[PDB]
């Protein structure tokens, strides 16, 4: 009847607009945004993606429950509508302004007054926000920036924003402003611990993985520490559907996770011990498919694509030998006929016993052309050769080599197997007379590997296995004791996996994630899985390989976006910084370090050469140009040029001289001296101070200068030993940040602790672009409605700040000269820095040579009053120098000519005649036109540049797509697939899906490693001395965070120490959506923690009881979720719950309960600090220390008093435990 | 004899990942209103569990569905006509708010307006959407048991664990969990229609969609008790009841329901089914509970039979609807391959939203075992999910139809692996389950590739008439 028209009317709408989500999920899903009466009402997925091959499932509809709830945010009660400022700060700002008409002077009068400063800094996170205006906040922000740059330096200003792929222009907005003024741009991939150091170590690549549709081409898949249905939702169907094609799937998780539901088998190893299982599996694979019944496919594969045939020099020790660095052409007489970089070319024996320097080692990459390829050819004669794998059978003798074993150094919480700290093995060796006349013994990476796995080969090695049941280093029986997983399961799966790979030539795949990558020894977890895939020739074959998925790390049109984001079109270089080191330093988490480098060393290392605090290793790496610094120098870099002049020297020589004598020092040596810490911080597209940042309480104490919940004592208080490179103070400097500016659309935890909050446009109110690792489409974010209330897009917000800055700086900053340090970069000729060992110029072991034994020292001219005009225009450097990345470069004049027609040009001023960058769409068109993956004309030029290096034609990969040009307005009509480009190793082809390593294997392009092949052996001095030259099991570390505080503040209830894991949640993407009512209603209405039934019973905890979790780092409050699916001994607080909703007071700190990162703290690893060594050289987000976190242990107990600390008389009391 | 058409729906639970996207999109479009904020027309429950409202499958408790009188005739379990009208005044079985959950919100504004000099960090506390008062603690939600959240012995009170020796499943190594997304079944013998004396509830003749006339509803609520799936919710603000409307505004235009098109897992299929409306009473009245499944299959007509077509046209079914029925993916799954099964057929409503049971990891053992009938792939007997459990859920306790569905999907996998990995034709598994290569290939086409045009085959309703 007529009443039916009611529901019909509800569905009717005014229009649908296409947009996506700028959140770090990797989803990259296109949606239909419905508008009714000028308001967004709901969204449903777009289904018009270009379809995949008929034999593969299509992508539609993608989507997930979080994204489906985004519309809730637009007019919600938590929406940020106007610029906000802390009341106390606004009061002082206005009083000061009445005294000083110049805002810079105004700011000065405030921040130079200890009492005034302390006044608003202590108000952080304590209410009092007041509505301001754009004009007011823009002037204050600009004045602060000018004051900081002028009195301390450009690099005392910084910005944090991650994952540019989820919203490219939005990321670029702030990064471009900062890069122009010289501020610091902080990294995120390493900081978040999504970067797997094992990737750069093995392939010389940040991360390149198969697309999800490629899982469908696989016939055997293991989901290892990856909760696919929950953390890869829009792609999960490829996994569920491929099972119908006959593909067997295996889930490896300690708990019964959602992924288990989808597999044919569930294996539950003890969390953190996965490397042990991987080792035993590789052991079985080597025994049966390489040794006992040699696989034709596997053998040929490892011979041509790995460093297994490469020779390693043995170091003579007391009674035995230690594996040293890899033999180089320069070690032999006449350097094997290599005049160019002979010290960077590895060596192997051909199948005729002759030595040869094979094509492809990193030495052939620079200084010459045409031999940097994986053709099996003699690098001297050019003739084809066949490399020899094993020396067994042609050895001159047998040596006993020592291998480090840590499988017995576990903590009391994990099972261990005692053997010997050093295991001696029988190795076939050859005697060589080096160029200096001396003799050396060598062996291949191949037998060192077989030895390390404990495989008996006909010698009488007592440390090798006589059976899989023999408890020896890395046998199933050994792994069974360490992991708890049945030895027969380990054996059966290793066989099926390898057998499947042999029958299909590599179509076996391992999907892995943060479950394994967030452990301190993520390096070993990954190298374990990687070795299995390599032994089976899976890497580089469609349907096979290393499928690492974490955040939305892959911004496909990389070289088009880089120049925009870091203003490389106007000035080079910018100031990049690796965040883990940055925060370990400035939030002073190093002052509480409990882990020593000494306990990480290989038993065969010279302890005396590795003394000092972990932070000393970082400072040393920085001075050697291995890692970046921020702030860089202990003096304002804008004042160095004027002194070099007074001293009749050029800026660079003056700086090098000063560093040598000590008149100028690296700021990292004296971090608390009052001039070497960041003072201004911009935060956007991030909830750092409230969820991302590990060591939450330390950040509150040292960065913000506010109340905190740290429970333990620092270094001085425990009589511990201090740093040898950094000064020490019993009372660390607190409240370092003078101003914290956060841009968001919802009032997050970070916002709650900022000084100024800027309202930004939601994803449905602005234009931008988005790409992902999961699929090959680039699509847009669009404005279905104009920004609500007083919100503005990130691009417009930073543009306005830039415009105001250009005005406020006049008279304070003009055309300045800046001295910028730049670490030795991977993918640059300088990557061939220190070939044979490590020398520290500061220790007088070599001279300070910029770009080789020290960072590069660069001169950058900055026209401060022209900041806005440069921001809003594409610079002349693209036409003068060119564009490029990943080691190649090309001319891009044709793209600039086109951009002048699409964006129009400046009619006057400093950038007269340059293409304009007024709108977000102008910036998007710049990215699309410049990138090889979106402009076929550039793709061909890029492939041609690479062809010069390899000597092989690669242009055929993009020639058939030359002429294709992706335009912003076209992707609004339909998402488009990108173009095959040299920036990536997978292909965009009609017949084969995108599979990483495909071009290396099929086009014979070398991996960017020392040997040019997949690097199984790491020969850098530090890798060797820290025991990681080869894969070895390393148990979870002891953070020593419980012992000192357990039982110290009893509340009467039973306490217990448990392993604190933080896998990503089902009701949000990180903290985004965490405050969204739809997600809160489908979850449990706020912060909760999962506990096994056993542990819960022991603690007298019932489902949903209020509990407290803490350790020396801090404390958090939450409700419990008691479940059978959680194994005893571990607790899970799904990552992303924040500090703004449903949290009562803490009984441990008497403050608002903390977050999951209140109980964690940064602890770096020296091997992640290595630089100046081919594949181990710096790159923004490419290498650097990571924010590992799964090793953490905490104290858990039922809460007693539930106080909300809010003033109402609504507090509760939970009945005792008894 | 009266031929009717209805768009049936099949959810492949083997592919469900329990994401709840389906629940969010339905909520956004149809129930984001005061009065039904607590109602989820489409909701997903993790099993083992008691669900939403709590223990809804317990008819002895809620009195839903039909019962068969000793005289062979059907009567609502909640009473005859007389008793029903009496329950307009007193109905002691209605689901209480605690059986669902007290809907809540949070004081987000406190984060914005917290005054200067606050003694602690401002926080957003919960507040009831019903009373508007502060809530000291959230104790319930519509999805509280998600992913086995709660002590097992409490979750195990699941009605489907009836007649099953539970003990062993209360052990870590034997853990199992599945997801049950569900909406209104738009039944052929709706108990809701029979429990509302005024006739405010009706099943549309053109498409079988069951709706509650908002003008006619008086809030008597016997229908809430009557529906054994508890899919009718009281709108406390309007004083009327509401339920899933099968997105008729979209179905009438030849589009999928919102929850089907937005299903991230691509597990939902929509297709036309023709049936003899005059054969429903007899089928729902069959004596043995375990015959209800087959009796319902018997009312579905063959859209390709010339007489059926002829009769359909005479009864007013547009030719385009009949042609859609001939391409129905739902017919193939329910009638031909026998993969889809009804949800609780014993309630006697002849539900129209069917389910394909899920496969699961093999049972835990430690003894890695050896190859089986299906090689490295599982054999139906080794699946960790107790088949009796799936039987109580989908076939009134009869494991035979469930084992057949599961066994047929496994056979497809075995056949396809031989083809794609060994490059050979092996039909042993197919022969063992009564399927031909042609069938296995079409199953693969619809279940694995699942192109959009194959998942939804919905004809428009010819509104010009
Ligand atoms: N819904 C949703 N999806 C997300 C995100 C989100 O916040 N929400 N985050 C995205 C981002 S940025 C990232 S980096 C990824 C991370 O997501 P994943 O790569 O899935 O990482 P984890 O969540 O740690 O997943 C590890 C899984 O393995 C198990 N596990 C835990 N510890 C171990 C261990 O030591 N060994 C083994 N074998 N298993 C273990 C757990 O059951 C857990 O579910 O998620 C992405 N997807
Ligand atoms: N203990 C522990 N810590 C972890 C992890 C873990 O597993 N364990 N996971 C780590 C990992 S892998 C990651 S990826 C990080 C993620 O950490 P974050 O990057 O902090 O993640 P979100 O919480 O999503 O923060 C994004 C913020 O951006 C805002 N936002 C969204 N879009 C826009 C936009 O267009 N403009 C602006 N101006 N703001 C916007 C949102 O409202 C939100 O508050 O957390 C890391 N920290
Ligand atoms: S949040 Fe990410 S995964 Fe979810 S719908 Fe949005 S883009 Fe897709
Ligand atoms: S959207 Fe689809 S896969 Fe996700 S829970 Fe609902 S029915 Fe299952
Ligand atoms: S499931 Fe729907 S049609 Fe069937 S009885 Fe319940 S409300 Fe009525
Ligand atoms: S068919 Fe429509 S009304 Fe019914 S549950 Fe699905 S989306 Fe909601
Ligand atoms: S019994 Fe009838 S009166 Fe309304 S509440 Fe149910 S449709
Ligand atoms: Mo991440």
């Amino acid at each position: 009847r007529d009443w039916e028209d009611g529901y019909r009317q509800r569905w009717q709408h005014d229009k649908i607009v296409r947009s996506t989500h700028g959140v770090n999920c990797t989803g990259s899903c296109s949606w239909k945004i419905y508008v009714k009466n000028g308001l967004v009402t709901w969204e449903t997925q777009q289904t018009d993606y270009p379809r995949t091959r008929p034999d593969l499932p299509n992508h539609e509809p993608r989507g997930c429950p979080r994204g489906a709830s985004y519309s809730w945010y637009l007019y919600s009660a938590n929406r940020l509508k106007y610029p906000m400022m802390r009341k106390r700060l606004m009061k002082m700002w206005r009083e000061a302004k009445a005294l000083h008409s110049d805002p810079v002077e105004a700011w000065a009068s405030i921040i130079e007054d200890a009492d005034k400063a302390k006044s608003f800094k202590q108000a952080r996170g304590r209410g009092g926000f007041v509505r301001s205006s754009w004009q007011e906040v823009n002037e204050l922000i600009a004045a602060s920036n000018v004051y900081t740059i002028k009195n301390y330096g450009p690099d005392r200003v910084a910005g944090f924003s991650p994952i540019p792929a989820m919203s490219m222009v939005s990321y670029a907005s702030g990064a471009r402003y900062l890069s122009l003024i010289g501020g610091t741009c902080l990294s995120f991939y390493d900081w978040y611990c999504d970067l797997p150091p094992a990737s750069p170590q093995t392939w010389g690549e940040q991360t390149d993985v198969p697309e999800s549709a490629d899982w469908y081409n696989s016939s055997y898949i293991i989901a290892w520490g990856s909760n696919v249905p929950q953390t890869r939702t829009p792609d999960a169907h490829f996994f569920t559907e491929v099972r119908y094609k006959g593909t067997k799937t295996v889930a490896v998780t300690p708990d019964y996770a959602e992924i288990a539901k989808l597999c044919d088998l569930w294996l539950a190893p003890k969390q953190g011990t996965d490397a042990a299982m991987a080792l035993a599996m590789g052991h079985v694979m080597l025994r049966e498919f390489h040794l006992d019944n040699p696989s034709q496919y596997f053998t040929d594969y490892v011979r041509r694509y790995t460093d297994m045939p490469m020779l390693v020099m043995l170091e003579e020790r007391d009674g035995y030998y230690a594996a040293g660095r890899m033999l180089r052409a320069a070690d032999l007489v006449d350097a094997l006929g290599q005049e160019n970089n002979p010290e960077w070319k590895t060596v192997a024996f051909n199948t005729n016993g002759e030595m040869v320097a094979p094509n492809g080692s990193i030495g052939f990459r620079w200084g010459e052309k045409g031999k940097w390829n994986l053709e099996q050819r003699d690098g001297k004669t050019g003739e084809e050769t066949e490399l020899q794998l094993s020396l067994l059978g042609s050895q001159d003798e047998i040596a006993e080599v020592g291998f480090p074993y840590f499988g017995g150094d576990g903590t009391e919480h994990f099972n261990k197997v005692e053997l010997e700290n050093v295991l001696l093995h029988k190795l076939p060796v050859k005697r060589l007379q080096l160029a200096d006349g001396s003799t050396a013994l060598v062996t291949t990476v191949y037998d060192l590997t077989l030895a390390n796995y404990g495989l008996e080969r006909g010698l009488n090695d007592v440390n090798c296995a006589t059976s899989y049941d023999d408890v020896k280093a890395y046998t199933p029986a050994w792994a069974e004791q360490i992991t708890g997983v049945s030895r027969s399961q380990i054996i059966r799966i290793a066989r099926e996996f390898a057998d499947n790979a042999d029958k299909t030539h590599g179509r076996s795949m391992i999907i892995v994630g943060a479950g394994l990558n967030h452990w301190y020894h993520l390096d070993m977890n990954y190298r374990g899985l990687i070795n299995m895939l390599i032994f089976c020739g899976c890497v580089g074959q469609s349907g096979g390989g290393w499928a690492h998925y974490v955040g939305q790390e892959k911004l496909r049109p990389q070289t088009g976006w880089q120049p925009l984001a870091f203003a490389l079109d106007w000035q080079r270089p910018a100031r990049h910084m690796n965040s883990t080191s940055y925060f370990y330093n400035h939030s002073s988490q190093w002052r509480y370090e409990t882990v020593t480098a000494e306990e990480l060393l290989s038993p065969m290392a010279d302890k005396s050469r590795y003394t000092g605090h972990l932070i000393d290793f970082n400072v040393r790496a920085e001075r050697m140009g291995w890692l970046p610094s921020a702030p860089q120098l202990g003096t304002n870099p804008l004042t160095i040029a004027g002194e070099a002049e007074k001293a009749g020297m050029n800026p660079v020589d003056y700086t090098v001289k000063s560093l040598k004598e000590g008149s100028i020092r690296f700021a990292a040596e004296q971090p608390e001296n009052g001039k070497n810490h960041p003072r201004n911080l911009f935060i956007w597209r991030s909830n750092l101070l409230g969820s991302s940042g590990k060591g939450h309480e330390f950040m509150l104490k040292y960065l913000l200068g506010t109340e905190h919940g740290i429970q333990g004592k620092d270094l001085g208080q425990q009589g511990g030993v201090k740093p040898e490179e950094v000064d020490w103070q019993d009372n660390g400097l607190e409240g370092k940040l003078d101003l914290v500016v956060t841009l968001d659309f919802r009032l997050s935890s970070t916002c709650l602790y900022s000084d100024i909050i800027l309202p930004t446009a939601t994803w449905y109110e602005k234009d931008d672009m988005n790409t992902s690792d999961m699929h090959p489409f680039i699509h847009p974010l669009s404005a279905a409605v104009d920004p609500a209330w007083e919100a503005k897009s990130d691009w417009e917000i930073y543009k306005a700040i830039a415009k105001k800055f250009s005005e406020v700086c006049v008279g304070h900053l003009g055309k300045e000269t800046d001295i910028v340090t730049l670490p030795i970069q991977h993918d640059s000729a300088a990557e061939l820095a220190q070939p044979l060992d490590v020398k520290d110029w500061k220790k007088g072991e070599c001279d300070l040579i910029p770009g080789k034994t020290a960072p590069h020292i660069m001169v950058v001219e900055r026209d401060y009053p022209a900041t806005y005009e440069r921001f809003t225009s594409i610079g002349p450097l693209m036409e003068k120098i060119g564009n490029g990345g990943k080691g190649i470069a090309w001319n891009t004049q044709s793209e600039m000519d086109l951009l002048r027609k699409l964006n129009y040009t400046k009619a006057e001023g400093p950038a007269k005649g340059q293409p304009m960058l007024n709108t977000a769409i102008d910036a998007a068109e710049m990215i699309l036109t410049l990138a090889p993956e979106t402009n076929g004309q550039v793709a061909v030029k890029a492939w041609a540049a690479l062809s010069e290096f390899t000597g092989r034609d690669h242009t055929h990969l993009a020639l058939n797509k030359e002429d294709e040009k992706i335009r912003f307005r076209d992707i609004q009509a339909q998402p488009r697939k990108i173009i095959s480009s040299p920036t990536w190793s997978g292909l965009e082809d009609e017949h084969v899906s995108y599979n990483a390593g495909y071009t290396n294997v099929h086009e014979l392009i070398p991996w960017r490693t020392l040997s040019g092949r997949q690097q199984l052996y790491q020969d850098h001095q530090w890798m060797r001395d820290f025991g990681e030259s080869l894969l070895v099991y390393r148990p979870p570390i002891d953070t020593r965070s419980v012992k000192e505080v357990i039982g110290q503040k009893s509340n009467g209830n039973q306490e217990k120490a448990l392993n604190f894991l933080t896998p990503h949640q089902k009701w949000g993407i990180h903290s985004t959506y965490s405050d969204n009512l739809l997600m809160l209603t489908l979850g449990r209405g706020g912060p909760v923690v999962w506990l096994s039934e056993a542990d819960a019973k022991d603690l007298g905890i019932a489902d949903n009881d209020w509990i407290e979790v803490f350790n020396s780092n801090g404390a958090l409050t939450a409700r419990a979720v008691v479940s059978q699916r959680v194994p005893a001994g571990m607790t899970m607080m799904y990552h992303a719950q924040e500090r703004i909703v449903n949290l009562p007071g803490s009984e441990i700190t008497q403050q608002r309960g903390g977050i999951h990162n209140s109980v964690t703290r940064i602890t770096p690893k020296p091997t992640h600090m290595i630089g100046g060594y081919a594949h181990l050289a710096y790159g923004f987000n490419y290498y650097g220390t990571v924010g590992s976190n799964r090793d953490e242990f905490v104290v858990v107990r039922k809460m007693k008093n539930i106080d909300w600390l809010d003033g109402e008389g609504n507090d509760q009391v939970q009945e005792s435990v008894k | 004899m009266k031929i009717r058409s209805q768009v049936g729906m099949v959810l492949n639970l083997d592919k469900c990942i329990g994401c709840h996207t389906c629940s969010v999109t339905c909520k956004n479009v149809w129930t984001s209103r005061e009065g039904v904020e607590y109602a989820w027309f489409n909701n997903v429950e993790t099993k083992p569990g008691q669900g939403f409202p709590t223990d809804w499958e317990n008819q002895e408790k809620y009195k839903g569905g039909w019962i068969r009188k000793i005289n062979g005739k059907l009567q609502p379990r909640m009473g005859n006509r007389a008793m029903l009208l009496g329950k307009i005044f007193a109905n002691p079985h209605l689901p209480g708010i605690d059986d669902y959950y007290e809907p809540f919100d949070f004081d987000y504004q406190n984060l914005h307006t917290a005054p200067e000099g606050s003694k602690s960090q401002p926080i957003a506390r919960p507040r009831s959407l019903i009373t508007g008062e502060r809530m000291a603690k959230i104790e319930k939600g519509p999805n509280w048991e998600d992913d086995l959240g709660g002590e097992f012995d409490k979750l195990a009170k699941d009605k489907n664990f009836d007649n099953i020796q539970k003990a062993m499943y209360s052990q870590f190594e034997n853990t199992f969990m599945m997801y049950l997304p569900r909406l209104c079944e738009h039944c052929l013998n709706p108990a809701c229609v029979a429990t509302c004396p005024s006739g405010a509830i009706y099943k549309r003749e053109e498409d079988g969609i069951v709706l509650i006339d908002q003008d006619k509803c008086r809030g008597w609520r016997m229908c809430i008790t009557g529906c054994p799936y508890k899919k009718i919710y009281f709108n406390w603000k309007s004083g009327k009841s509401e339920k899933c409307i099968f997105c008729y505004p979209r179905i009438e235009a030849g589009q999928p329901t919102v929850c089907s098109e937005t299903c991230v897992g691509r597990i939902r299929y929509l297709g036309v089914l023709l049936y003899d409306a005059d054969a429903i009473e007899r089928a729902a009245s069959t004596e043995n509970e375990k015959d209800l499944y087959q009796r319902q299959l018997d009312v579905f007509l063959d859209p390709n039979d010339p007489k059926v077509i002829e009769q359909a046209i005479k009864d007013g079914i547009p030719l385009s609807v009949i042609e859609a029925a001939q391409q129905s993916p739902v017919y193939k799954m329910a009638m031909e391959w026998k993969l889809a099964l009804p949800l609780h057929p014993e309630y006697r409503t002849l539900p129209m939203v069917w389910y394909v049971p899920p496969l699961s990891p093999i049972q835990s053992a430690a003894d890695a075992g050896e190859l089986g009938s299906n090689g490295i792939l599982p054999d139906v007997e080794s699946l960790r999910i107790p088949v009796q459990y799936l039987a109580n859920l989908l076939t009134a306790g009869d494991t035979k139809p469930v084992l057949r569905a599961l066994k047929r999907m496994l056979a497809m996998r075995h056949y396809k692996r031989a083809e794609t990995v060994d490059g050979k034709v092996d039909t042993r598994a197919l022969e063992e389950v009564g399927l031909t290569e042609a069938q296995a290939q079409e199953m693969y086409r619809y279940l694995a590739i699942a192109n959009y045009e194959d998942r939804f085959v919905v004809p428009s309703s010819h509104r010009e008439l």
